[PDB]
Parts: structure tokens; sequence; C-alpha cells
């Protein structure tokens, strides 16, 4: 494939874009001060820009290759083309439309945190299931989980998620309140930001036993005072913290 | 937390996202799944025949991504 290069943004150069793809341009691609412009072969065109050749790599190989299983330990996250040797527990993610791939920090942190406090038969909440990873995680340990989200888009894919992963939680739209019909839970699990988890905290502690446990991440570290004061004020016992770069998971008893 | 790390912006002949150029590299960059674009991006667009689509893709911080298509340029329909 060849390139021709033009100065300018893709707003800023539409009155010759056209042109370009009756020249015979496959695709354009905004980038950092230019547009570029895809094509089999050069043509002669009036427009003052730069012809480069670029060949013909495998961009799929090389996804593939730079993709690795992500290590939440007891879990392994992979992708459906990756295997794996050791004796983690995998969770197979296609990489794809919904937040929770393995590959973040508090995907991750919220993995270890389920092994920490999921009892054998616990009802699980995963709020903001994305993906579904946390759910079906839950699922490996023999919980029971319900993945409920407010995107109606992800459903769908968490649902394909937990058909490669063998297992059957139930996932809904809607939030908090669409849950409650299902629970009172005995574990929470809730990937979400600082202020949310805040209004929540009340509501929280109605979706859980007593003897329950709450574990909070998406925070990032200095927005964690707010969580521990919501937490406090709606009644919880704090457990542990654990951190990974900037991100906090927050642990509290019901 | 969807952090968002890159928006690529691209246009499209409607079905014609390919693996190759500009796909490949615009989302192979950030770790995006460039064949479910390719397949998300075709069946989005299959009846609108020839027409140049503009798309935004949206990159966050753990590959995932979604996106969004635009109406046709003005210059196109104008
Ligand atoms: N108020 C709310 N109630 C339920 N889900 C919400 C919500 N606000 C945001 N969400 C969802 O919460 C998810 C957070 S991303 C976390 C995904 C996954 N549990 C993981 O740990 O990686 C998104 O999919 C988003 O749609
Ligand atoms: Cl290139």
């Amino acid at each position: 494939m060849w390139v021709y290069r033009l100065k300018g943004t893709l707003e800023a150069l539409d009155p010759i874009l056209p042109g370009l793809f009756d020249g015979g341009a496959r695709g354009l691609w905004e980038r950092e001060g230019e547009v570029w412009a895809f094509f089999p072969a050069p043509v002669d065109l009036p427009y003052e820009g730069v012809w480069e050749e670029v060949g013909d790599e495998d961009w799929l190989e090389a996804w593939r290759r730079d993709l690795k299983p992500a290590l939440a330990p007891p879990f392994v996250v992979l992708a459906p083309w990756h295997t794996w040797e050791g004796a983690e527990i995998p969770l197979v993610i296609e990489p794809g439309m919904a937040f929770g791939t393995g590959h973040h920090e508090t995907t991750r942190l919220a993995l270890k945190a389920l092994a920490r406090h999921l009892r054998p038969g616990d009802k699980v909440l995963d709020l903001g299931t994305g993906s579904g990873v946390l759910a079906i995680a839950a699922e490996k340990l023999g919980g029971k989980a319900l993945g409920v989200d407010i995107d109606p888009m992800v459903l769908p894919q968490a649902e394909a998620n937990a058909k490669r992963n063998g297992v059957r939680p139930r996932f809904l739209e809607g939030s908090l309140e669409a849950a409650l019909p299902f629970g009172p839970f005995d574990l929470l699990v809730a990937n979400l930001y600082a202020e949310l988890h805040a209004a929540l905290a009340p509501r929280y502690r109605e979706a859980l036993v007593p003897g329950g446990r709450a574990l909070l991440t998406g925070i990032l570290k200095d927005r964690a005072p707010l969580v521990r004061e919501a937490m406090a004020g709606a009644g919880f016992r704090p457990l542990e913290e654990a951190a990974e770069g900037e991100w906090v998971l927050l642990a509290y008893g019901r | 937390m969807k952090k968002v790390v890159a928006v690529v912006k691209l246009q499209l002949p409607a079905g014609a996202a390919t693996p190759a150029p500009p796909v490949g590299p615009a989302l192979g960059q950030h770790g995006a799944n460039i064949m479910e674009f390719v397949k998300a991006f075709n069946a989005a667009t299959a009846n609108m025949g020839d027409a140049i689509v503009p798309v935004e893709i949206t990159i966050y911080a753990d590959r995932s991504f979604t996106f969004v298509t635009k109406t046709p340029p003005a210059s196109y329909l104008i």
C-alpha cells in the first residue's frame, strides 16, 4: 500500500477529500497535524501532499503477538487464542467492546479481592459488569453471580464471555435498584468511580446480608477518602485496602 | 473507570473496513481488537451503499473500545 500525507485535519481538508476517494483512496486516518490517505498505488494529484510506500504488514498477527495473558493470582485472564500451562484459574475474555479485558489495574485488584473473600456457594453481585469478567470469576470460585450494567450494549458481550468459560451467571440491564429483588447478596464487587460509590454506600448496605463483604475499586488513590467517608457514614467496617499503580481497592464488612 | 487512551478519527467507505491500513495501524497502535472493529463497522454500515463514513473509535486503557459513525461529510452529499 501507499500513503498520501497531507497537512491539516479531516475537517480542515474536507473539500479535497472526495477527490482523494475518486482517485482510489481506501480510507483516511487523522493523525497529529496530518491526514493519511491510503492507496493501492500512487496517482498524479494536484494537492501538494507527499507520497510514501508503506508495505503490507500483518497487523492482526502483530496485535495477537503483543497481547499477553494478564496475571491476577489466583486467576489468569486469557484471550481466546492464548495457551496457559500454570495452576492459575483461567478466565477467557475476548478483547472487544466492553471494559473488563483484564488489562487494567482495577479489574485485577477486584479479581484478587474476590479470591480473598468469596466463600463457596455465596451469592455475588457484580455491579457494572462490563465484559462479565468479575461475575465469571465469581462462578469459577463456586459463587452464584448476578452481573448488572446500565449499558445494554455490554450484556450480549458478557453472555458470550460466560459461554466461553462454561459458567452461568445471570446478567441484567440496570443498576443497584434492578439487582435488589435478586438479593440481598453475600458479596458485592463494584469497579466504578469514587463519586458513584459514595452516592451508593447507603444502598450497598441494603444489598448485603450482615457478615457480607463489599469490594470497591475503580477509585483513584487521591479520591479514596471520599469512599472511606461514605462507607463509614453507611455503617460499614473497614477491612483491607489494596493498591496497584494509582488505583485502590477498598474492602468493607457489612 | 473507562479511562480513554485515544480517540481515533477515520473516514472509511461503507462496508469496506479491512485489517489493512488505515484500520490495522490505527487500532493496533492502542492494542484494540482490529477484527472486531472491522466486523462491527461493516455490519453497521452494510446498507449504506458506497457512502463515505466518518467514524470515531474511542479506545480505553484496557484495550477495549467503542465507536460511533457520523453522517457523510458535507462535501460528499453537497
Ligand atoms: N450506575 C451504574 N450502575 C451499573 N453499572 C454502571 C453504572 N455506571 C457505570 N456502569 C457500568 O460500569 C462498568 C464499569 S467498567 C468495569 C467492568 C468490569 N466489572 C471490570 O472490573 O473490569 C461499565 O461497563 C459501565 O457501563
Ligand atoms: Cl502505515
